[PDB]
């Protein structure tokens, strides 16, 4: 028969559990968006201490028994990887609109017509969003700082935006590059995020160069150079142990001292081959013996070893240099230049190499002076979001007004097209359209001010044109035009949020059977 | 024939056979080879010096 | 209510029990998590070659002491690497190595009749093992000259001796039968004899 | 007693009844995964893995089960899947129904051999009828039957809402794969199209590569991550510091050769590197790994190399690119060399980032053209659902192109065969006809169930369908009333061929065959002995 510990359930209870868990999870992270946001705290299963207010970064930190919540977490990380902001937005949209679907499901409905209503609904509202799409040129720095401040308005570090926002844009350009003249690339892995504890927020900014937490490898080397000569090697200077085994049979009177002489001579010849194209700094990820450094002290090289592989990539990209593997292949074109300034400064109680670029960089490294690793992590996540949106606007010069007004605008548009169409799916259609504006009521709750009157006035104002930009002012719980407030969000972000929430709803509204307790095979 | 302690087939020789367009099958059990001798009349070759058409058969 | 009043007075129902087992198990689970960092500096012998990713401070007292113990360990282990070729001594001397073979040194006393792929593959596996453990005395020979008219249906029989005491036995192919038998399984069996400490899946 | 101690025994129709017990049981579970329209079932492992599935065999594979007759049903479903892929779900249902029916038949005390022979002959005649009268022509169709069959197949799947866009996609990765593997009959293989996931943008814009894509990332980033004109060379020979072999030893007397050999071992590697590179090859894909120095020589030369290729991937790349698999630089002569008769040629190679990760794209192989798909999933589990869906669709379309003759799927064939067989089993004097006749009634399980799964009154619907089939078979002029089935969306008896509900004939043929064989196998048992465990 069937095995013992396998429980199998069906009927209404499974969808009941699904919708209840969906609304539950949506009812734990509601109050974190808009200017009025309330800063959450959570503890990792390990025992760490974190605090954040953006969705998936913390929703990754929950273990659950029910499957639907794991599906929710996967949706959250999908949104995190795709857009990096408004993570809570898609979650709450999915939860509220599933809640709307629930009541309708109770009333004799079957999921086939429901999912058909989703497909037609999403098609219609995406088309409407295309209609209301307006492009704006991306060549203005003031625009980009405005959008960064709009995004960070949901974040508590908005205080320093005046400087901080600008910092973001800097990286977005000073890493920007294109392979062979095409396929423009902006690598965040090349935008290494380093944070030095202590210091005010203002002292933190992007440096037109590369930052590494290392120091000098020998006291008697210069600790400052204006223009060093850059070479990168990927082989150790210590004796290489070959591949096979020989076990030399010392038969004659003496070969051991001869062996040591040959060893030091090989080291000498390779080191002098390196010196042949006179450098000023040699950098390598491998360890180095004393003899190579001693030989380099005649050439006064900086002699830095044991660097990180991605750090090698970043430094090479910034300098524009190349990477060698043999001293013998050393040639001219590989040695890049652009090291406008080099320092080894003692910061706090740790050393850091300060190479400052003079020429064009194609990779950035960040100094982050703060008060604690958790706050620095917060600002790092938020600046990552900043460059994310900056590059998103770079790729697509589209904008629509922020503050959630477009939700109600497209809701009214779908209302009119539901009037145009004929069917019974118009009911769930308009219902999920009403689910769309869960955001503004959430914003009002964050404000804690009057709700119904402003909601109704907003609703009346948006059923006609000329008000689509006009939105909800969360600063003081009022209604204003967004042509002047400044909150503006890219088209692709809201596109992805809409698609993600709708597809999650479509996924969660098909199951009929659950079987639990089976074994991996 | 299936071999132990030693590879009955050589990778370099495998490429050689691939170049010379001959089917290569190894790891054949010790016993039913006589069955094969009874089946298709083939006879074993234990050394390349032994090798001769006398231990080679024909097939359709 | 009534049950807990019972509990204060009597023990006729059991329901408050066994809630300490999982408690202690979780306590030990959290406790055992510091063993990874307790011996981080106490296991690797290449950490000196791991400069610039292992150094934060050098107290030069316990750490030079660690070099001293490490070098003593290394010299002790590499002074014993003397083997690696299975050898064919004769039956005339046999009494002199069944007994005079050194105390504290394991002896894998292999007996065989060449010709069967069983014995040939076993000889191959042990010879290859000699390349890994040159601290183990391997012996191979023809059992006929070791034991007179020994039954040829009782090969290959593995013998494990030390100080003339049989510690492990593996008699005939009844425990090695099959060409599918491999390197690691032989090493596993000899480890199970108590001579070697390694890890294997099965 | 019987001297069968340390065990357990059973007999009688009771155990035969118990033979029904498990079998009919496993029917109910899958009772909502039928043909064109079904509902998915949720599975949770002990680890807690979140998994969804919509077709019966794949569902049951991940599930524990006992009463090895249930293993017989499991393996019959596995057989049907490996044979067709679609229609593999109904076999268990019809098997359980047939088992119950035959158990009742013998409850009326009929010789088991009688019902066995009746079932065998009924299956034979019904397979003949399927292959004769109840197929719909698709050979005359072109580029439309493909989409119709794909839609009918993946209709139960979650994508059909936009599956049209998908269907074309999938089939357009197929129709260009026309090669004569047997040199006299071109055949379309599977695994010739790679299915790769992407959990970023929405599925409605799924990607069809007019070329080839593989999960490859360049070694170092100083290396060119894209090239607009590439020469491809594929090696099954891994590159690293050379060790000759342990069968060859090195021992010298003068130590004046340490530098000599310790340079020579890599001199071999780099001279081979220059032999490959000077020939113009720009793309190098080696199944094994490559050490850093070789990649450094590459970035010096500006050529592109990717390691850790999987063997079948490399072979299919070389097939598409026109490259030649190589496993050593040795040639017809012992002294090794290199040739350019193996320069795989493709228009463009790029390392393109999708979500947070990149892979290698190959465009317009300058020998022939291949294809692959990048699915735009939502979360990993619906990605798993879609990839299973696409794999099954690939199997079904392979069947379709192997046999351009289609039976109208869904379950109209069930009532059609019921009517046909009920017409028979009435022209012979053997009581077995009763058993024979029963076979027809068993066929009536599949369509009815759908309407119950569709919450429609299956009774009247199948009554009308069987009336149409009855008049069609008693009136061959009205035989064309075999062009009416049931519509699952509205409970309408309507022209099935009009909509396009399609499945290849071999599905139903092999379904009958396998179901009858397993039915005989399991009805054969009417006793058991147990042996106590260890």
């Amino acid at each position: 028969v069937l095995s013992q510990n396998t429980k199998r359930e069906s009927g209404r209870k499974v969808q009941s559990g699904n919708i209840n868990a969906a609304k539950t999870i949506a009812d734990i992270i509601r109050t974190c968006l808009g200017p009025k946001s309330m800063m959450k705290m959570l503890l990792d299963p390990m025992g760490g201490i974190v605090m954040t207010n953006d969705g998936n970064a913390i929703l990754r930190e929950i273990q659950v028994q029910h499957p639907a919540a794991k599906s929710m977490i996967e949706i959250s990380r999908t949104q995190d990887e795709e857009v990096g902001d408004g993570t809570t937005s898609v979650i709450i949209l999915a939860g509220e609109m599933l809640s709307v679907a629930e009541h309708f499901l109770e009333q004799q409905m079957h999921p086939t017509v429901v999912i058909s209503a989703y497909r037609k609904a999403l098609d219609d509202m995406i088309s409407t969003l295309k209609k209301i799409s307006i492009p704006v040129d991306i060549s203005d720095s003031d625009m980009m700082l405005n959008i960064i401040n709009s995004s960070i308005t949901t974040k508590a570090i908005s205080r320093w935006s005046s400087l901080a926002c600008n910092i973001a844009l800097d990286a977005v350009k000073m890493v920007q590059f294109e392979e062979n003249g095409r396929k423009e690339i902006d690598i965040k892995k090349y935008a290494r995020v380093e944070k030095i504890p202590g210091g005010i927020i203002e002292d933190s900014c992007v440096l037109r160069g590369v930052m590494i937490n290392k120091d000098v490898t020998h006291p008697r080397m210069r600790r400052y150079i204006k223009n060093p000569r850059i070479v990168l090697l990927d082989s150790s200077l210590e004796y290489k142990k070959g591949e096979s085994q020989t076990d030399i049979e010392i038969t004659r009177e003496e070969d051991f001292t001869r062996i040591l002489q040959m060893e030091e001579e090989y080291i000498q010849q390779l080191c002098e081959d390196i010196i042949q194209l006179k450098p000023d700094v040699v950098i390598t990820e491998k360890g180095i013996s004393d003899l190579a450094q001693h030989y380099l002290m005649r050439a006064n090289i900086t002699a830095i070893r044991r660097v990180r592989k991605t750090d090698n990539n970043r430094i090479a990209r910034a300098c524009g240099a190349r990477i060698v593997s043999r001293p013998e292949e050393l040639r001219e074109d590989d040695v890049g230049t652009g090291a406008g300034l080099l320092e080894i400064k003692k910061i706090g109680d740790e050393y850091f190499t300060f190479i400052t670029d003079c020429k064009d960089p194609k990779a950035c490294t960040i100094l982050l002076r703060g008060a604690s690793k958790e706050i620095l992590s917060e600002v790092e996540r938020n600046l990552q979001d900043a460059m994310q949106v900056c590059r998103n606007v770079l790729l697509d010069p589209q904008l629509v007004p922020g503050g959630g007004a477009s939700e109600m605008a497209v809701a009214h548009a779908l209302t009119e097209k539901s009037k145009a169409m004929t069917g019974v799916e118009q009911w769930p259609y308009r219902a999920v359209a009403q689910a769309l504006e869960v955001i503004p009521r959430t914003l009002i709750q964050n404000c804690g001010a009057s709700t119904i009157r402003l909601l109704t006035s907003l609703r009346a104002k948006h059923t006609q044109e000329n008000c689509e930009t006009w939105g909800v002012n969360g600063e003081t719980g009022t209604l204003v035009d967004m042509k002047e407030l400044g909150i503006w969000e890219p088209l692709a972000v809201k596109l992805q949020t809409y698609k993600t929430a709708v597809e999650t709803a479509v996924l969660l509204l098909r199951i009929d059977d659950i079987v639990s307790g089976h074994k991996k095979k | 024939q299936k071999s132990i302690l030693r590879d009955a087939l050589s990778d370099l020789a495998l490429h050689f056979l691939n170049k010379m367009k001959i089917m290569v099958i190894k790891d054949i059990e010790r016993e039913d080879i006589e069955f094969i001798c009874k089946t298709i009349g083939t006879k074993p070759v234990a050394h390349i010096d032994q090798f001769t058409a006398d231990m080679l058969g024909s097939a359709e | 209510e009534w049950n807990d009043i019972l509990r204060k007075k009597g023990i006729l129902p059991p329901k408050e029990s066994l809630k300490e087992l999982e408690e202690e198990a979780e306590e030990e689970q959290r406790i055992l998590q510091q063993s990874v960092v307790k011996t981080y500096e106490d296991m690797t012998l290449e950490e000196l070659e791991d400069h610039e990713d292992e150094f934060n401070e050098e107290d030069e007292r316990a750490i030079e002491m660690y070099r001293r113990r490490r070098l003593a360990e290394w010299k002790a282990t590499k002074l014993k690497n003397k083997f690696g070729e299975v050898l064919e001594i004769s039956g005339k001397d046999y009494v002199q190595e069944v007994t005079k073979a050194g105390e504290g040194l394991w002896v894998i006393l292999h007996l065989y009749k060449q010709g069967i792929p069983l014995c040939a593959l076993i000889n191959q596996h042990l010879s290859g093992l000699a390349r890994k453990f040159p601290d183990v005395k391997f012996i191979k020979a023809i059992s006929t000259t070791c034991i007179p008219n020994y039954p040829d249906r009782n090969l290959p029989t593995i013998f494990v001796y030390l100080e003339g005491d049989i510690k492990a036995q593996f008699i005939g192919p009844l425990v090695f039968g099959g060409m599918n038998l491999t390197r690691d399984e032989l090493e596993w069996k000899l480890s199970e004899s108590g001579a070697i400490m390694t890890d294997l899946e099965e | 007693g019987p001297l069968s101690v340390f065990g357990d025994r059973s007999t009688g129709e009771t155990i035969r009844s118990q033979n029904v017990m498990a079998a009919a049981s496993i029917a109910n579970i899958v009772k909502s995964s039928l043909g064109p329209v079904g509902l998915d079932k949720m599975l949770v492992d002990d680890i807690g893995d979140v998994t969804i599935t919509n077709d019966g065999a794949t569902i049951l594979k991940l599930l524990e089960v006992e009463h090895p007759a249930a293993k017989v049903l499991c393996e019959l479903a596995d057989l049907q899947d490996k044979e067709v892929g679609d229609g593999t779900t109904s076999v268990v249902i019809i098997a359980a129904e047939l088992l119950k029916n035959a158990d009742e038949l013998v409850k009326q005390k009929i010789h088991p051999t009688s019902v066995i022979s009746g079932y065998r002959l009924a299956c034979k005649e019904a397979v003949r009828y399927i292959n004769e009268n109840l197929i719909v022509n698709t050979d005359e169709l072109g580029r439309d039957c493909l989409i119709n069959a794909a839609k009918t197949s993946m209709s139960s799947k979650i994508i059909g809402i936009n599956g049209d866009f998908f269907a074309n996609m999938v089939v357009d990765a197929v129709l260009a794969i026309k090669y004569t593997d047997i040199r006299g009959q071109p055949r379309y293989p599977v695994n010739s199209v790679n299915i790769l996931k992407a959990h970023g943008r929405s599925q409605m814009e799924s990607m069809l590569i007019s070329g080839y894509a593989l999960n490859c990332v360049v070694g170092s980033q100083g290396m060119p991550k894209r090239i607009v004109n590439a020469k491809i060379a594929c090696l099954d020979f891994s590159l690293q510091k050379t060790k000759m072999k342990l069968g060859v030893q090195v021992v010298i007397t003068d130590p004046e050769k340490l530098d000599q050999i310790r340079q020579r071992e890599s001199d071999i590697t780099k001279e081979r590197i220059q032999k490959i590179l000077a020939t113009g090859a720009n793309v190098i894909l080696t199944t094994g790994g490559i050490d850093d120095m070789c990649l450094k020589y590459f970035v010096e030369a500006g050529a592109m190399a990717v390691r850790r290729v999987l063997k079948r991937d490399l072979k299919r790349i070389a097939k598409a690119s026109g490259a030649t698999i190589l496993s050593t630089l040795a040639n017809l002569e012992g002294e090794e060399t290199f040739e350019a008769a193996m320069l795989g040629q493709a228009e463009e190679v790029v390392q393109e980032r999708i979500c947070d990760d990149e892979l290698i794209l190959i465009k317009n192989t300058k020998a022939r053209t291949s294809a692959s798909i990048i699915l735009r999933g939502a979360n990993d589990f619906m990605c798993d659902e879609m990839e299973r869906s696409l794999h099954d669709a690939l199997c079904v379309v392979k069947r379709v192109l192997e046999s351009k003759s289609v039976v109208p799927g869904g379950g109209a064939v069930e009532a059609a065969l019921s009517i046909y067989l009920e017409n028979y089993a009435t022209s012979m004097g053997s009581r077995e006809q009763l058993a024979i006749a029963e076979f027809a009634r068993s066929l009536l399980v599949i369509p009815n169930t759908l309407a119950v799964n569709a919450a429609q009154d299956s009774t009247d619907l199948v009554a009308k369908l069987r009336a149409f089939h009855n008049e069609a078979q008693v009136n061959p002029e009205r035989k064309n009333l075999k062009w009416i089935g049931l519509d699952l969306s509205n409970g309408k008896p309507r022209d099935n061929k009009q909509a396009g509900v399609f499945e290849p004939t071999i599905v139903k043929v092999k379904s009958l065959k396998f179901a009858t064989e397993a039915a005989i196998t399991i009805l054969r048992i009417d006793d058991l002995i147990k042996l106590h465990p260890e």
